[PDB]
């Protein structure tokens, strides 16, 4: 839809939901942490999101009433991701997403956070970033030695962290 | 007479300079052509090379 114009009063709703619909935690992750989560979910979550779309698809106009089972099943996988992090891997995703704070969302001023973060989850959670569409030929931007893009400054706690871990053989 | 006139040297002056001084120079202008070509050739291997990994990173996004 289109963003509002002219003039426009915000308004809210205290009603709660029917009876009939289940109860579900929400995911209460800001921007940044959701970005730096988003390919984590989306190895764990491939299933139960395109049966939510498939669902909406089906309806054809009636999803967001129909889709609710479906949508519920996301949310929680989406929160099971997130709390596997912040149970196991909260220092190096918090490095990721202050780094991501200070820049403009831009993930290509990140990569030493990301690098640890990628191995953590890779060896605790078991999931792994794959941006797919691709051929074997190309490859990934995240895993390039040298780009052409760089951040102005690297962030300070990054840069510290990735050159201990390079000291202790973590990565 | 003639005692305290103004009067030149015996040998005269040393000569001054009153022909054309603007001498050539600079390279030949091809070479400033070929230097231009170099330049703008290599700011586009540079900045090609920048929109492709911006084209990544968008799809990373
Ligand atoms: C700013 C500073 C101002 C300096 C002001 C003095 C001045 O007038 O500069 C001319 C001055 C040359 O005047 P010159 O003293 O009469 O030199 C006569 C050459 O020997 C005449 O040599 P040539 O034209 O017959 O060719 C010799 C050629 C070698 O011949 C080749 O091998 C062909 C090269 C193909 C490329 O040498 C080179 O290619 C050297 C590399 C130059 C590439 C970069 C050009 C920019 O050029 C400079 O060296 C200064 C920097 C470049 C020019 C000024 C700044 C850019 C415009
Ligand atoms: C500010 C910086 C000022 C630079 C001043 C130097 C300018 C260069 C120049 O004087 O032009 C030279 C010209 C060659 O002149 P030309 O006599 O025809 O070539 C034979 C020379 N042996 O060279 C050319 O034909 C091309 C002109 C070069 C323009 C330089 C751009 C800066
Ligand atoms: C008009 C006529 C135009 C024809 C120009 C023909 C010149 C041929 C030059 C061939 C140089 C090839 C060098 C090269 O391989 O460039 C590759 C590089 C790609 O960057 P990369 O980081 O490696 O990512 C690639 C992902 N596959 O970077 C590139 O892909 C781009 C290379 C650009 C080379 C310069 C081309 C412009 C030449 C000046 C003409 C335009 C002047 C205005």
């Amino acid at each position: 839809p289109r963003e509002a114009a002219a003039h426009w009063v915000p308004f809210e709703d205290k009603a709660n939901m029917p009876d009939n619909v289940p109860d579900v935690v929400e995911v209460g992750a800001t921007s940044a942490p959701l970005l730096s989560a988003s390919y984590f979910i989306g190895a764990k979550c491939k299933p139960y999101n395109d049966d939510f779309m498939l669902c909406r698809e089906e309806s054809q106009g009636s999803g967001a009433i129909d889709c609710l089972k479906e949508g519920r099943r996301v949310t929680r996988c989406a929160v099971s991701v997130i709390e596997d992090i912040n149970k196991s891997c909260l220092d190096e995703f918090r490095l990721h997403w202050q780094c991501l704070e200070q820049n403009n969302h831009q993930l290509s001023g990140c990569r030493k956070a990301e690098a640890l973060l990628n191995k953590c989850v890779f060896t605790k959670l078991n999931l792994e970033k794959k941006i797919p569409g691709l051929r074997p030929d190309e490859e990934p931007v995240f895993l390039k030695k040298d780009p052409w893009i760089k951040p102005a400054v690297d962030d300070f706690k990054s840069v510290r962290a990735y050159a201990e871990a390079k000291k202790n053989g973590t990565l | 007479p003639s005692v305290g006139q103004d009067l030149p040297p015996v040998g005269g002056y040393e000569p001054v300079q009153w022909r054309r001084n603007l001498p050539a120079r600079g390279f030949r202008p091809l070479v400033y052509l070929a230097a231009l070509c170099g330049i703008c050739g290599y700011g586009f291997y540079r900045a090609l090379g920048g929109i492709q990994e911006r084209r990544e990173l968008k799809r990373e996004k």
